């Protein structure tokens, strides 16, 4: 267990009982798939593209564990792409929605601040 | 403002039937609520409010086959964990490395394939649709004759 | 069956992940349990499986209105109930019948329509959009100064 | 109260509680209002590809007061209208989903022999 995860899990929110449609089930399983197959980068335009119309990953209200597994791996790239940046406005507004989502998650996870991405 | 709306025009209905709707139309503007202001859609001639949401679709293989067969099962094997993690990683690579191809497929049909029983389950299918894909010689001389289904795929799914 | 599946066929992926997603595609269809046996779809050279229903439409004005003001109130009315029996119905003639009009317009204005007060309900919006459309001039002497954000919506609406 | 409402409100189908959406709350404003104009008529293919994709008018696992208020007027044009075509085939097709939809309710509500559409 990570140490994201088990921060998690010390948080009521991670209790949220949640029966997951045959929909749901099927957007995690394929995060699963692209975490474990090491391809999260080559999909973040496909990530920002799904939280564009939903505030979770897997189509929920709450956060759930597909959020803190891909979390896990997403915000290191993402501020890396930021602090690299020679425009950060349009790199912001082509990852806009992935930013909205990081700046919950590492609120609510209460990552180091030298960990988390400083946000505008 | 996932929301577009259109005014009636065009259509034939008559010129009082296009100004009660479009009246409506700029009231709804008007005295939308800020959270459910509607953005204006002016190549569309008929009136409508939708959301332009995407629909629900899947990108990842693995997942699509999962869910027309609701088989969300054993995605927590170790079957299924190397399958994900040691061969399909494999297939992102622009050129094959052949040498490590070799054994993660041959242990693949040593610890975790043995069988093409059935009924075959999703994890089953992925796993063997992986080896395949990487080593399908190692397949041949490991099951010559293959469940017709799987066969029926493989002769589609082998010409470009 | 509201369901569009693909095959990966181009996309740059190389040929080995190609062949991998598309014996993953192929053994869906093989696999499919008849009630979500999904349609091929070979315009599209990516992988995807996509819900092809409509999304979220709404083609009645007075629908997408309260729609848009979350204002599902009073369509139990007789304010309402003539508005959409009497007045609405005549909107769908080709050419107007313009005594009846009068009376009707007139008598809206007697019983159900005095203010425009506000807040203005959708009801009442619905109300004066449809007399407006059938009699502004029956208007425009009853209420000769508009609240300004329907001065808005008919400035707009009043222009083809 | 007419026949068929009455007829509905004496089953217990018509008594399972159902909270619409604020979508739903619109669907059924949308055919109150096509209903009340008498705009039915004009609006069979919308009513049509409405039932494509929903079992029931406003989005629902059971049939809802809108679907025999609606059901009240189209029966009997549907009916007419298959009475009269010299391609029933053709027709049946047009309207395959208010036919589908019209079977269902016709058995529901026990419609008489004399009053329902002879099925194929």
């Amino acid at each position: 267990m990570s140490d994201l995860v088990t921060k998690f899990e010390s948080l009521i929110i991670s209790k949220y009982p949640v029966s997951f449609t045959k929909e749901q089930s099927a957007q995690a399983a394929q995060w699963e798939s692209v975490l474990k197959s090491g391809q999260i980068q080559p999909h973040l335009d496909q990530l920002n593209l799904v939280l564009r119309d939903n505030t979770f990953i897997v189509s929920t209200l709450y956060p759930t564990s597909t959020d803190v597994h891909v979390f896990e791996v997403a915000l290191p790239l993402i501020k890396d792409l930021v602090a690299s940046s020679k425009d950060v406005k349009s790199t912001y507004t082509t990852y806009r929605h992935i930013l909205r989502w990081i700046d919950y998650m590492q609120n609510l996870l209460e990552v180091s601040s030298t960990d988390k991405l400083e946000i505008n | 403002m996932s929301f577009l709306i259109s005014f009636d025009k065009s259509k034939k209905h008559p010129a009082h039937l296009q100004l009660a709707n479009n009246l409506k139309i700029a009231l709804a503007l008007e005295y939308a609520s800020k959270n459910l202001k509607p953005e204006v859609d002016n190549d569309n001639a008929a009136m409508e409010l939708r959301n332009t949401k995407e629909p629900f679709l899947l990108f990842d293989a693995n997942a699509i086959l999962r869910y027309v067969m609701d088989d969300f099962e054993g995605q927590t094997s170790d079957k299924y964990q190397f399958a994900l993690a040691s061969l399909q990683n494999l297939l992102y690579h622009k050129e094959l490395p052949q040498q490590h191809v070799e054994v993660l497929t041959n242990k693949a049909i040593e610890n975790y394939l043995v069988e093409l029983k059935e009924p075959l389950t999703t994890t089953d299918l992925i796993l063997f649709a992986n080896v395949y894909a990487l080593n399908s010689s190692l397949v041949h001389s490991k099951f010559p004759e293959l469940p017709s289904k799987v066969h029926n795929a493989v002769a589609l799914a082998k010409k470009h």
